[PDB]
C-alpha cells in the first residue's frame, strides 16, 4: 500500500478541565460576649469564605484539643488564665453542609463559598472565665 | 475529583468576654 | 482527500480523574480514501507509533497522559512504515476516542492542547 502525503493534515484543540481554582476568607468576633454563665450555643464569631471558580469549601479547627474525627469542635485556652472553653461549628451550621470529606483519608466536613457559618460555644452552658481566647481555623477548596 | 492545597488557607482571631 | 474533526468532550473536572477518561472525539471521513494513519504530536511522544504522548497545563504547566483508546487501537487495520515511520492505520468514515491514558490522573484544573497528524492511506 502507499500514503498520500498531500493528504497529510494537522489538527488542533484545546481540553478544559474546570473550575475549581480559589477562595477568599474572613472571620469576625462576636461583639458584646459577657463573662458568666452563657447560653447554650451562644455565637462567638463569624465565619465568611467567598468564591467564584470553587464551591465545596472545606473547614476544620485548629488548637492544641481538637474533639471530633472532622476537626469541628475543639477546646481553646484563655490568653490570661489558660482556663479552657470548647467551641466549634453550631449545630445549624453542621447542618448546612454540602459532604463529608476524606482528604487520602484525612476527615473534613464541607460547605459553599459564599457562605457564612457560625462558631459557638458548644455542649451545654458554659461559664467562661474574662479573658481573650484565639480561635484558629484551616479553610480549603474542595472539588468533586 | 480532590482537594485543592493550591488554595488551602488559615485564619486566627481574638475572641473577647468581658466582665 | 480526508476531511477531519476533533471535537473535546465537555466540562472535564479537575484532581483525580477516570482511568483511560475519555477527552476527545477524532472524527476522519472521506469519499476516495479507505484508510488513514494517525500520530499524535508534542514534545513529548512516549510509543514507537506515536498513539500515546504528553500534554501539560497551559497556565500551570504541568502534564498529562493522553493517547489513543484501548479500544480503538483494537480497531486499527494494521501498522504500516512510510520510509520507516510506523504510521497505525484505520478505516476512514471512522471516529477513534482519545483518552487520559495511565490510572486516575489527578488532572490539574486548567486548559491542555492536543495535536494530531492525519495522514491517507490506501491499502
Amino acid at each position: 500500500g502507499s500514503f498520500l502525503p498531500n493528504s497529510e493534515q494537522q489538527k488542533s484543540v484545546d481540553i478544559v478541565f474546570s473550575s475549581p481554582q480559589d477562595l477568599t476568607v474572613s472571620l469576625i468576633p462576636v461583639s458584646g460576649l459577657k463573662a458568666g454563665k452563657n447560653a447554650p450555643s451562644a455565637k462567638i464569631a463569624k465565619l465568611v469564605v467567598n468564591s467564584t471558580t470553587l464551591k465545596e469549601f472545606g473547614v476544620r479547627g485548629i488548637s492544641n484539643n481538637v474533639v471530633d474525627s472532622t476537626g469541628t469542635a475543639w477546646r481553646v485556652a484563655g490568653k490570661n488564665t489558660g482556663k479552657e472553653i470548647g467551641v466549634g461549628l453550631s449545630s445549624d451550621s453542621l447542618r448546612r453542609s454540602d459532604s463529608t470529606e476524606k482528604w487520602n483519608g484525612v476527615n473534613w466536613m464541607t460547605f459553599n463559598s459564599n457562605d457564612t457559618l457560625d462558631i459557638v460555644l458548644t455542649g451545654p452552658a458554659q461559664n467562661v472565665t474574662a479573658d481573650t481566647y484565639p480561635i484558629t481555623l484551616d479553610v480549603v477548596g474542595y472539588q468533586p | 475529583g480532590s482537594f485543592l492545597p493550591n488554595s488551602e488557607q488559615q485564619k486566627s482571631v481574638d475572641i473577647v468576654f468581658s466582665s
